DNA sequence: TACAGATTTTATGTTTAGATCTTTTATGCTTGCTTTTCAAA
DNA sequence: TTTGAAAAGCAAGCATAAAAGATCTAAACATAAAATCTGTA
């Protein structure tokens, strides 16, 4: 690439490698520790792209060339379709591990009481910690099937709310097999067994991302709990 | 507030991960290196619980202490204040 | 009776989880409960069984078997039976493979074997089951390369005999009647994988029965589309005087 | 008794069609056999342009795969989608050995087991293509010494969202101790259905900055651009075309069920199709009519349900304001060309305009309602052809015996029901299920699973089963119960057990124990306790 | 009678699937004191 | 419009269910030398 660069555009070049060298180690030391290999990837995966960046007035000038090509070390860049009733499951899995379920009937109930009978009342308190941080809890189905029902969008005879059909089990057992959610047993596992309860098996940003995917705001059943 | 970069969560893993490699963090409740190849083959045939949960929620005890920081960290180091607690 | 507002959707299920005070709890249990010994027990149980509501059933019993030429329409297509319902589904299904299905199978394609399993029973097991498949079919058996390196034989003969019986003529050399599919040791994945790989085979007839309420959970899109289902109720609040020998019923 | 058993043969004695007599048991079977065999015609012509596409599927893949296989550092593949099913086949290149080596889960509980497994394969392969040796990498090391050629190997690691991760970390910093031979070259390929970043989370970062030096990224799912939907429906619509028409809710009951399901949507919609079509040619007698040569044998019966069509009825409603089996016969000759319309405007639209990412269906159920200038209003690029395309579908007299079409709610009964929703509305309301025809006893009480379920609807977190056996109890009546256990003289344990004062509290026990195993058995209840069983839980909502 | 080859017997190694028991941690009921929202003055 | 009062909430205590895993064991899968059988020459 360079050999390719100085005709498109010995020691000079040795102090330009030298240069970019210093200029990697000293941008990503912190990053790296005193690690050979990873600065050797760094130096293999952006050498190329400050190659690219060198002009006649660049190449003999080493402050404007580092300013041409400053978003090389600026970051690291060390890296490299689901179903609307599996997002929303795992947005109810995420919810049924993270939230206390005393607190349910304070957050999604909506229903005009023809019986007189007061509500949950809430909870008085702000957490110290996160729940988001700690490991999940563990549910049972009915609950995880009872928010995925609160939570699932949108007339005598239509019944708008979604019932747990065959699609919904199916899409739990794919989200179970992909391992997004999780249970106590992993080998033989007795999916029919009352004492098998489930968790989620995903952290906090991969779920954000997947409810910015469906517009839900997942963020506000969190912003006043701790 | 008294500048320092602040890496961001994705860049802290690497350094988390040599940190872990450096035998400085040890998983919570690890029994390490087996005495017999009989109870190692038996532990090699078992998924730990720890492997199946993502990286940012396992649990880990530290094998050097607050204190022993405080007391080898330079003075003049300039993270010093935060050894005590 | 509960002191609730509502009772359906989550609107009763988080209602009626109330924290219920500790003075309002009834200390009762099963000392002033009647004492009963087995005999009367099974003879009560068997005179209703046998005599109360008997005429509804029968009725309902013979409004459903107008179903069993769709049944066979649906089996012909390639479609795997499942029926669930309030009720035992045992004598349906052994009077709907035994007496009409493979006599008409039979009779079409010119009787037809049927393995019956009985997943009430926990000893059921797949390793059996597959020897007496073989014992039915004849299936090749697997050479040196087919074994790979400690797989299970059982799920790579069955691979076999997918990629031998897609040449085959498309005609029903057996009819497999699955009572219970959610029991005990027939829910358990393994089995599962089994009956799946099992009902690709267009060859064989598979009719199903599930009691659970959770079973469609034990089915993921793979074994799903392997299955193949098409669903039918059959509700008929039948005694089920065979499965509940196989529980501990004076517990 | 082979109901204790866990599987038995049975051979019946034995001593041929499946269709049934329509027109209430006046159709002719040669009606049933034209049925049968025209079902079966329409039937294989979908079905044969179904297994093309299918193979055009596994080819297409195959090729793209060989393709970015071909063209020190492994050559990383990463499918998305993969549900892996795929057969790959490599090059039979000469002075190397190409080796396919395939890893599930199944197969990898450790590191050991998995490198042991893959040179095993590779010794297996390598034997067969053309002593022992020890199944380690040193096999690797020792190629070109024991076999005289080069080494290409190609892992596919099987259902990678279901590995541990650990596990497959460690086999790829095994496997990277390769790449110090000169012989040896290693490819990779990922087969994942949930997302690059979630693999990429569970590996460490310095096997992630391994596999950043030579990856590439291909989409293998079946709603890749819909073009493998969109030739199966027109498949269909190669089938159905000038015999039936769709109708709009169908279409729209078609997109809502493909939506729900990720990996096996083509599958899904082949068999919502074929069932429709099953339950036509089940159901309806004038799909005989379908073939133009039966059109003499109309009978009384078929112009008495043929008047019975609101086209029909809006033809003489207006023939009457203004001022039969002629009329019915001569009007069976129109194509109704808005299948080939569909495939017109399918073919304009990848033709010159390069647009590929649309679903047929879409655009054949917004040409079904009519709204099909709200459909291309939305890529602005077509802007200039809202005349050239622009198709008014015309409602036809009597289409709806020739139709195609989901208000009976059998689809959603068959395919895809509301398995517990229905198993407790049967529970709750019995007397549906059952016939209303102990004669004095099946009028007053409820059979004992709906009685319970009842009094089971209506209850708390924790139930004390005593007192809920007392409430079953106060429904039952004591005095027909009485009268009814004594109507079997032959018995004479009934009735002594009748004679004794505690008959009606030991029966009513009888009852509810046998009715809450077997509420235990379906899952509705739960005993918290393993010992004791004085109290239950309620497992199970209706209406969830 | 005998003998080359196929099958059995006895003997052991390899890998997976499941049981049992122990230890430490979540959980569920109890009890006492504090808030609080909706059925009557 | 207030009122208050029973429903809801919070925390300590403590017995107990359960998760995790250490240890092991049976069962499928696998190989092998010596003896025994077996079908002919």
């Amino acid at each position: 690439c360079l050999r390719k660069r100085i005709i498109e555009e010995d020691d000079q070049f040795q102090n330009v490698a030298a240069n970019f060298i210093h200029l990697i180690v000293q941008a990503f030391h912190s990053y790296t520790g005193n690690d050979i290999f990873a600065l050797n990837d760094l130096i293999d995966f952006k050498w190329p792209k400050y190659v690219s960046r060198i002009t006649k007035e660049n190449i003999f000038e080493p402050l404007a060339l580092y300013k041409s090509a400053i978003k090389l070390f600026l970051s690291t860049d060390d890296n490299l379709d689901l179903s609307i009733i599996s997002k929303y499951l795992l947005i109810a899995s995420y919810i049924c591990s993270y939230l206390e379920p005393r607190y349910d009937a304070s957050i999604f109930s909506r229903k005009t009481r023809i019986i007189q009978g007061r509500a949950a009342y809430g909870r008085r308190k702000k957490k110290e910690v996160n729940p988001r941080y700690l490991q999940p809890s563990l549910f049972a189905i009915e609950r995880l099937l009872a928010i995925f029902q609160a939570i699932f969008p949108i007339a005598l005879r239509e019944e708008s709310l979604m019932k747990a059909n065959i699609e919904v089990f199916q899409n739990l057992s794919e989200l179970h097999t992909l391992k997004l959610i999780a249970t106590t047993m992993n080998k033989n596992i007795d999916y029919l067994s009352p004492k098998v309860r489930w968790k989620v098996n995903v952290p906090w940003e991969i779920i954000k991302e997947i409810s910015e995917s469906v517009h839900f705001n997942i963020s506000d059943y969190f912003s006043d709990i701790h | 507030s008294r500048t320092i970069k602040l890496w961001l969560k994705k860049d802290v893993k690497n350094v988390w991960e040599n940190l872990v490699q450096l035998d400085f963090f040890t998983e919570k409740s690890a029994v390490g290196l087996r005495d017999n190849a009989t109870a190692a083959f038996y532990a090699s045939n078992y998924q730990f619980q720890g492997t199946m949960i993502p990286f940012d929620l396992r649990s880990y005890q530290m094998q050097i202490i607050l204190q022993e920081l405080r007391r080898i960290i330079p003075k003049s180091n300039m993270y010093y204040s935060w050894t005590q607690l | 009776k509960s002191a609730s507002s509502f009772l359906d959707t989550f609107e009763g299920y988080f209602d009626q989880r109330k924290i219920v005070r500790t003075n309002a709890k009834s200390r009762h249990t099963m000392s002033m409960a009647p004492d009963v010994t087995r005999e009367e027990f099974s003879l009560v149980s068997n005179f209703f069984n046998e005599n109360f509501q008997k005429r509804p059933r029968q009725k309902l019993f013979e409004i459903q078997k107008k179903m069993f030429p769709q049944y066979w329409f649906e089996l012909t297509q390639g479609f795997s039976l499942l029926f669930y319902g309030v009720g035992s589904k045992r004598n349906f299904l052994e009077e709907f493979a035994i007496d009409y299905l493979s006599p008409k199978i039979a009779y079409s394609q010119l009787s037809i074997p049927c393995l019956i399993l009985n997943g009430y029973n926990p000893s059921c097991n797949y390793r059996d089951v597959f020897k007496e498949i073989t014992d039915l079919l004849v299936p090749a058996e697997l050479t040196r390369s087919e074994t790979k390196y400690w797989g299970n034989h059982v799920i790579l003969q069955i691979q076999k005999m997918i990629d031998f019986y897609k040449n085959q003529p498309l005609d029903i050399k057996l009819i497999l009647v699955v009572h219970n599919l959610d029991g005990p040791s027939i829910r358990k994945n393994t089995f599962q994988t089994m009956l799946s790989f099992l009902s690709v085979i267009r060859q064989i007839a598979i009719v199903a029965s599930t009691d659970h309420i959770y079973a469609p959970l034990l089915w993921d899109n793979m074994k799903a589309q392997n299955y193949n289902f098409v669903f039918h109720d059959i509700s008929n609040f039948e005694p089920s005087t065979v499965e509940s020998t196989f529980q501990d019923v004076m517990k | 008794a082979d109901a204790q058993r866990s599987h038995y043969t049975v051979y019946p004695s034995l001593p041929h069609i499946p269709f049934v007599k329509l027109l209430s048991g006046k159709e002719s079977e040669v009606n049933v056999e034209k049925r049968w065999e025209l079902y079966h015609q329409l039937h294989s012509h979908f079905h044969d342009q179904v297994d093309h596409i299918i193979d055009n599927i596994e080819a297409d893949l195959k090729a793209e795969i060989s393709d970015l296989l071909y063209s020190r550092c492994f050559n990383t593949i990463f499918l998305l989608g993969s549900d892996s099913t795929t057969k790959i086949e490599l090059k039979d290149e000469s002075s190397r050995y190409n080796v396919l080596i395939e890893l599930t889960p199944k197969e990898s509980p450790n590191v050991r087991m998995m490198l042991r497994r893959s040179m095993y394969k590779l010794y297996s392969a390598a034997d067969a293509e053309e002593n022992d040796v020890s199944y380690d990498l040193s096999l690797v090391e020792n190629f070109k010494r024991l076999f005289g050629k080069d080494l290409a190997m190609v892992f596919n690691f099987k259902d990678v969202d279901s590995i541990n991760f650990n596990t497959l970390d460690n086999f790829i910093i095994l496997l990277k101790s390769a790449f110090k031979y000169d012989h040896v070259k290693i490819s990779l390929i990922f087969n994942i259905n949930t997302n690059l970043s979630n693999i990429e989370k569970n590996l460490r970062q310095s096997t992630i900055r391994l596999l950043k030096r030579n990856y590439h990224k291909l989409d293998v799912s079946s709603n890749k651009g819909f073009k493998y939907g969109n030739q199966i429906f027109q498949s269909f619509l190669d089938t159905v075309d000038g015999k039936l028409n769709l109708s709009d809710r169908f279409v729209e009951f078609i997109l809502s069920k493909m939506a729900n399901n990720t990996n096996h949507n083509l599958q899904l919609l082949t068999k919502m199709l074929d069932y429709s079509l099953m339950s036509y040619f089940f159901q309806n007698a004038f799909s005989v009519f379908i073939d133009p040569v039966n059109v003499d044998f109309l009978n009384d019966d078929y112009l008495k349900i043929l008047s019975r069509c609101p086209t029909f009825m809006f033809f003489v409603e207006g023939l009457i304001k203004q001022h039969l089996e002629e009329f019915f016969v001569e009007f069976l000759v129109r194509e109704n060309p808005i299948n080939g319309h569909a495939k017109f405007v399918a073919r304009f639209l990848e033709e010159e305009l390069n647009i590929t990412n649309f679903n047929l269906i879409e655009l054949y159920h917004n040409l079904l309602i009519g709204k099909l200038d709200s459909y291309l209003d939305r890529w602005s690029a077509c802007k200039e052809y809202k005349d050239r395309l622009h198709f008014e579908p015309i409602d036809t007299i009597f289409q709806e015996l020739f139709t195609l079409d989901n208000r009976s709610g059998l689809l959603t009964q068959s395919i895809f029901p509301s398995y517990k929703s229905n198993i407790e509305d049967n529970l709750l309301s019995w007397e549906q299920v059952l016939p209303s025809l102990s004669g004095d006893l099946d009028k007053i009480m409820a059979p004992v699973l709906g009685q319970l379920f009842k009094l089971y609807r209506e209850a708390n977190m924790t139930i004390n089963i005593y007192d809920f056996y007392i409430a079953f109890r106060e429904t039952l009546p004591k005095e027909e119960i009485l009268n009814f256990i004594r109507k079997d003289p032959s018995n004479t344990k009934l009735l002594e057990l009748a004679e004794t004062p505690d008959a009606f509290d030991k029966v009513a026990l009888i009852l509810f124990m046998q009715a809450i195993f077997a509420f235990e058995n379906m899952g509705l209840i739960k005993f918290q306790s393993t010992k004791s069983y004085d109290l239950v839980e309620k497992c199970v909502w209706r209406g969830i």
